[PDB]
RNA sequence: GGCCCCAUGGUGUAAUGGUUAGCACUCUGGACUUUGAAUCCAGCGAUCCGAGUUCAAAUCUCGGUGGGACC
């Protein structure tokens, strides 16, 4: 949008795909199409108005990979277009034509910002600096001369969109996907430019994450193939720093091994192990007692040790015991079992008939609850590699919920497990409690690592439309709750707690918040 | 350092022939190359590639012509993209652990990244593996790579590789198929739909698809939802025309239900391209001869597209132990040499050959042909035999000119008409018969009785496809001589057309259509409706 | 080409259309075109024949548009060897003429 | 300053008084509607220059050109 010149009278350009310009003037209260540019044969990609004193110039980043340049005025040489508007009774006319022809990139003009004004101390300078973006990881700030009829072009560093600073110090942009470049000028050279720092996401989703036993770092892993660590920054801020690996296929399932060590789970019949190389440790090391854009991916690869196989199809879910001793996995009807140095299976568990949800190591490292699909669960006893014989489980009929189950955790000393289904229905176990019900479908439940010396159990409960709601429930209750500004979007998928308040947030949103609580409370 | 001498050489030779090009001065580029690399030390010659890689625009503009690389990759007239899908499983497998006899390493088949009936090596592969089976990534990067050898994008087609398409989940496809769309659109969008509506304005003028499938998924379900992609052209793969074969193959389905699909389908207005398999297992050679002929003779299939794949025994299959016990052997050279020219003689004019043997590499096949190239062989023996074949790919004035460089002189109209399942097909060309050259072709027919689409319900005629074969030519551009925009196609709707409303006696014309072609016939007043472009007759 | 030949045919308002649509820089053009303009009519012919190329009408504008520029047109006529066309244009008793003729029995006729 | 030596494809090279300079690296094209690069096939490159001699000359002579070591 844009006022004519010296009055208040507003005026409209915009761009179709018809490889022409249309323009409206509010006279008579009401928008009138009163002129089009003819100019470039592509689509319109982008108009800019820019008040020059008593003109108005215009910028146009088309998609014809070139840029044209007009300007309004106030009414041997061509054929200029001009018109009369009327205001108050007064036909005032005003005239445009083509000031400018650039072209200096390949493919097709994204974006273009000019120089927004500023003051020098009450002082309104007028600018003309310009800037410019291509597909071609191309950027141009064009500028003219004091006899440049032709602007003349400046520091070519370098999808979208570049976006300037007020002053123009600043300079900042987008990659064509996931992180973005930011830009710097520096004082001792008007041609010198520094990338720094930004924050970045998964930016597709998140599926699992964890705490890492020392509590300084967590990892996460995604829909986009990725996985990256995170760790707070020192001069406290938290920064991703490491990118252990990029896989093919996507990647839906982790778990923890060691200090460095861990698995992760994806598309194939394939288990990996993946263990931190030397430099890595060192630099973290250093940091603990600042990466890159582009570093990052050069110089965060990881290797991989181990390589296992024996699920019918693609794996769906993973977990190791506290003690680091045995671990479960499911693919989509048998339960295999992996010893850590041995890497070989211990024990075969074929019991459920439909696909596995979700595993639970027993805290005290006694059971082995397991919660699946076809609405049933199972627990199996270790012996005195101790065989499994099934301690107890449920038929179509013993089981409470009566739709799909979603998460499931123990107890603290191991007393009591909690199942959580997509029918809204919260339980505790034999079972000694009513149904705690919240209206909501359940998507992850979680229980605090230590009880008050009051007994009152607490419990985190993530439900499927980004509340999160929590609750308590002693033996024989709502706390608090979420804000709406601390409120996801999408479904939960896990919420594991510090361990030595805090704890984690992975949502569907590919945003991980972490939210702290009083410590008395 | 050598190659900033190669890089002065390079300056050289283009102030020498921009130079010639400013007095229209005619300079051999060989010859150039020759002294400039003498005068400058050279040793070995300079690469055309980066003889194009340094041209300033305003001279791009014009010296292409002079400068174009392998230009039968647009000979036909329609620039051609290729890309991958994700690896998955075929279906059948829900039975056994059965693939098919013959089908290279899938999904599980001792290979680290690979896909079903492909190992994996094909520059295609490669290209796919670096993308991730991205779709968008990789086809920008090849058009982009095709684009630097200084050939035209105003018209594309694409083609998907891949298994098994129909037996994916549905959202999957959907988020492919608006990606596809998105790269040449540079609209990123929310459905389906959106992306048609978009692509439609788009200036890559996109001309349709072809998938693969089998004849399970066939169902008019199907179709009609591949009638929403602007899918044209579909696989099959038939294999023999024996149904015992079929269970000799464990290929787990009949060879009826291809018959059937193949009605339907062209009662819908796909066009269609069948797998033929030379030498099989307990197949004589006299078998092969026989099954081919019939494969023409019989009403049943009178097939449009035709391509030939001879058996290639390899490690992992079953096939491989059946001919590593001694049990499974293939021929001489000499006979597959007899055996593809006497095929060659029988093809009907109509039917188009697009390729011949496979592309995999050569160390692993055990019983691998030496000959990377066969039609070469095939058309010496045909020599030998005095006896010529009439594929229109070796008919058409782009190929011709290139092999033999001979000019069309006369080209009159051409009909023919036969019958294929159930239907009344109709065949029209120009072609210039002296030479036996052909220029420009149109399939319409009859709708059948029996239809899926109640928009064809009565007075309706279908044209399943027209084409004029050359090279590729801007939509703006009108004339570099050449014969793409001499208004040929209007005489050839206009005669169909007449044809349609007094033999057909019909009441209403339907059409398929690429996404973007639709612009063309709104020229001629032919008006959308659903998926299908159309005119009323009265 | 059409506007080349517009500039040919010796009229602005013509080239001032047809360069409308030739996406040129008026920038560029248009002060050359206002130079070329301001400066001598017989002088305009000589230059625009000599940028189209048009040798011989440059030449026949060139010997009206002042004796003084006549040893340049010789330069021009002795590079591009144009003494035969000269020698219609001048006249015997001409000092132009006999040394055109000289210089059409020498410069021409090295080797 | 002369003595010697050398001058073959874009480069590395065989060959030699008579109908054709053969290879090698390199480059180009088709197979290919999966490939510039792969596999095969096919194709385009030439005796430093001028004088001699000889039926006939790249090979015999001289001169020139340029290059290479000698005191
Ligand atoms: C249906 C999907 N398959 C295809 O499209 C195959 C590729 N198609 C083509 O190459 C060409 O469209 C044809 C085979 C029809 C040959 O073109 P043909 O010679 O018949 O066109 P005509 O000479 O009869 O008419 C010329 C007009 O067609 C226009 N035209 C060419 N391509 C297109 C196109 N994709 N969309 C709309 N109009 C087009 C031209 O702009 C031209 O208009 P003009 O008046 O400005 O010159
Ligand atoms: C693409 C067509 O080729 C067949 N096909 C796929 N892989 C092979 C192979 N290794 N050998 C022979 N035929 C094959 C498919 O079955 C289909 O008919
Ligand atoms: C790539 S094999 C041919 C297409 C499909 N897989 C089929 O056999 O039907
Ligand atoms: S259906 Fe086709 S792709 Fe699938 S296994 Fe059989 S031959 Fe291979």
């Amino acid at each position: 949008l844009s006022f004519l010149p010296n009055t208040d009278v507003p005026i409209l350009a915009c761009g179709n795909d018809d490889c022409r310009i249309h323009i409206f003037a509010q006279q008579n209260d009401q928008f009138q199409k009163v002129l089009s540019l003819c100019g470039h044969e592509d689509w319109i990609r982008g108009v800019e108005w820019a008040a020059f004193g008593r003109d108005l110039f215009l910028a146009s980043c088309s998609q014809d990979c070139l840029i044209r340049i007009w300007k309004l005025y106030i009414k041997i040489r061509l054929k200029e277009n001009t018109f009369t508007i009327e205001n108050e009774s007064v036909k005032i006319a005003f005239a445009v034509t083509l000031e400018t022809v650039l072209a200096g990139h390949e493919n097709w003009v994204n974006a273009v910002h000019w120089q927004p004004v500023f003051y020098k101390d009450g002082v309104l300078q007028q600018p003309v600096r310009l800037l410019s973006a291509s597909m071609d990881k191309t950027m141009i700030l064009w500028a003219p001369d004091e006899e440049s009829g032709v602007w003349l072009e400046q520091v070519r560093v370098g999808f979208y969109d570049c976006q300037f600073n007020e002053d123009g110090s600043m300079i900042i942009a987008h990659a064509f996907h996931g992180a973005l470049h930011l830009w710097k000028q520096n004082t001792v050279n008007p041609r010198e430019w520094t990338p720094e720092i930004v924050i970045s996401g998964h930016f597709d989703g998140v599926q699992d994450l964890v705490w890492d036993p020392e509590g300084e770092f967590i990892i996460t892993v995604g829909t986009d193939q990725t996985t990256r660590l995170f760790a707070p920054w020192k001069r406290v801020t938290w920064h991703e720093i490491a990118r252990p690996q990029i896989h093919g296929y996507d990647l839906k399932c982790l778990a923890m091994i060691n200090r460095f060590q861990f698995v992760s789970g994806a598309d194939e019949k394939v288990l990996r192990v993946f263990s931190a190389p030397r430099n890595f440790v060192e630099n973290f090391c250093a940091i603990t007692g600042p990466p890159t854009e582009d570093h990052l991916l050069q110089n965060t690869l990881w290797p991989e040790v181990q390589k296992l196989y024996g699920h019918g199809y693609e794996i769906f879910c993973v977990t190791c015991n506290s003690s680091k001793t045995l671990l479960a996995s499911a693919c989509k009807a048998a339960i295999i079992l992996w010893n850590t140095t041995s890497w070989k299976q211990v024990q075969n568990l074929v019991f459920h008939s439909l696909t596995v949800t979700q595993m639970a190591f027993s805290p005290n490292e006694k059971f082995l609850l397991a919660v699946s699909r076809d609405r049933t669960w199972s627990l199996w006893k270790k012996q005195d590699e101790p065989v499994f014989s099934l301690f107890a489980f449920t038929n179509k009929i013993t089981s409470v919920h009566s739709r799909i189950i979603w998460s499931c955790d123990w107890s603290p000393d191991s007393k009591y497990f909690f199942t959580g289904s997509r029918d809204k229905k919260v339980v505790v176990w034999g079972p000694c409690s009513s149904v705690l019900d919240v209206g909501g479908a359940v998507t992850a439940v979680s229980v605090c690592p230590v009880l008050h010396p009051s007994q009152r159990y607490v419990v985190a409960v993530g439900l499927e439309c980004g509340k999160i709601c929590l609750y308590t429930w002693k033996k024989t209750t709502h706390c608090v709750e979420t804000s709406q500004s601390q409120s996801h979007t999408l479904a939960i998928r896990k919420l594991c707690w510090k361990n030595c308040l805090h704890f984690a947030s992975c949502g569907e949103d590919h945003t991980v918040k972490i939210h702290r609580v009083n410590k008395c409370a | 350092s050598p190659a900033e001498l190669m890089m002065l050489t390079i300056g050289d030779v283009i102030k020498q022939l921009i130079e010639a090009h400013e007095q229209g001065k005619d300079i051999d580029l060989n010859k150039v190359k020759t002294k400039t690399a003498a005068k400058y030390g050279l040793s070995a010659q300079p690469r055309l590639v980066d003889i194009i890689a340094a041209v300033p625009p305003q001279y791009r503009k014009v010296l292409m012509p002079k400068l174009k690389a392998k230009p039968i990759r647009t000979a036909s007239g329609i620039a051609v993209v290729a890309v991958m899908c994700k690896p998955h499983r075929c279906p059948h497998i829900s039975f056994t652990g059965n693939i098919c006899v013959y089908c290279p390493g899938g999904p599980d088949s001792d290979f680290e990244y690979s896909t079903q009936s492909y190992t994996g090596y094909e520059p295609t592969s490669m290209r796919a593996i670096r993308a991730r089976y991205d779709p968008f990534l990789q086809t920008r990067h090849r058009i982009e790579q095709l684009k630097q050898l200084g050939h035209s994008v105003d018209k594309v087609e694409f083609i998907v590789m891949g298994g098994t398409f129909m037996a994916l989940p549905e959202e999957y496809r959907d988020y492919f198929i608006r990606n596809l769309h998105d790269a040449l659109s540079g609209h990123t969008s929310n459905n389906i739909y959106e992306a048609v509506k978009y692509s439609e304005r788009s200036l890559t003028k996109c001309i349709g698809i072809t998938i693969e499938t089998r004849p399970d998924y066939c169902m008019k379900r199907h179709l009609s939802d591949m009638l929403t992609y602007g899918c044209t052209r579909l696989e099959i793969g038939v294999q023999s025309v024996y149904e015992d074969v079929a269970r000799d193959t464990n290929r787990g389905h009949t060879v009826k239900a291809v018959c059937e699909s193949f009605h339907l389908a062209k009662d819908s207005g796909f066009k269609v391209v069948a797998h033929m398999m030379p030498d099989l297992p307990n197949v004589g050679l006299e078998r092969d001869i026989e099954q081919f002929t019939e494969f023409f003779e019989n009403p049943a299939f009178r097939p449009d597209g035709l391509k030939l794949y001879p058996t290639l025994v390899i490690r992992g299959t079953g096939l491989y132990e059946l001919w590593k016990s001694g049990r499974y052997k293939s021929y001489s050279p000499s006979d597959l040499v007899e055996l593809v020219a006497r095929i060659l003689a029988l093809v009907p004019p109509w039917t188009r050959v697009y390729r011949v043997q496979r592309d995999i590499p050569m160390p692993l096949v055990s019983s691998g042909v030496e000959h990377g190239n066969l039609r070469e062989l095939a058309l010496a023996r045909m020599k030998d035999l005095g006896i010529q074949c009439r594929d229109v790919r070796t008919r058409e004035v782009g190929i011709q000119e290139i092999h033999h460089k001979v000019r069309p002189y006369q080209v009159e109209l051409v009909r023919r008409d036969y019958v294929a399942n159930g239907g009344w097909e109709t065949f029209l060309s120009y072609e210039d018969p002296d030479q036996d050259i052909l220029i420009g072709l149109l399939r319409l027919r009859k709708c059948s009785e029996e239809t899926f689409r109640f928009e064809l319900g009565g007075g309706v005629s279908i044209v399943r496809e027209l084409h004029v074969y050359g090279s590729v030519v801007p939509v703006s551009s009108r004339d570099p001589t050449k014969f793409q925009h001499q208004g040929f196609g209007m005489l050839l709707m206009e005669e169909a057309e007449r044809i349609a409303r007094e033999e057909h006696g019909s009441g209403k014309i339907a059409v398929i259509s690429g996404v973007g072609t639709r612009n063309y016939y709104r020229k001629i007043g032919y008006r959308l409706q659903g998926p299908y472009m159309v005119k009323m007759l009265k | 080409e059409l506007y080349d030949h517009s500039l040919g045919t010796y009229d602005f308002d013509l080239v001032l259309m047809v360069a409308e649509k030739s996406q040129k820089d008026p920038k560029e053009y248009l002060p050359f075109l206002n130079t070329l303009k301001k400066m001598e009519t017989n002088y305009q012919r000589f230059t625009i024949d000599k940028y189209l190329k048009r040798y011989e009408k440059a030449i026949g504008h060139l010997s009206k548009c002042g004796p003084e520029y006549f040893p340049e047109c010789l330069n021009l006529i002795k590079d591009k060897n144009l003494y035969n066309e000269a020698l219609k244009l001048y006249s015997p008793s001409s000092q132009q003429y006999q040394d055109i003729s000289i210089a059409y029995g020498e410069h021409l006729m090295q080797e």
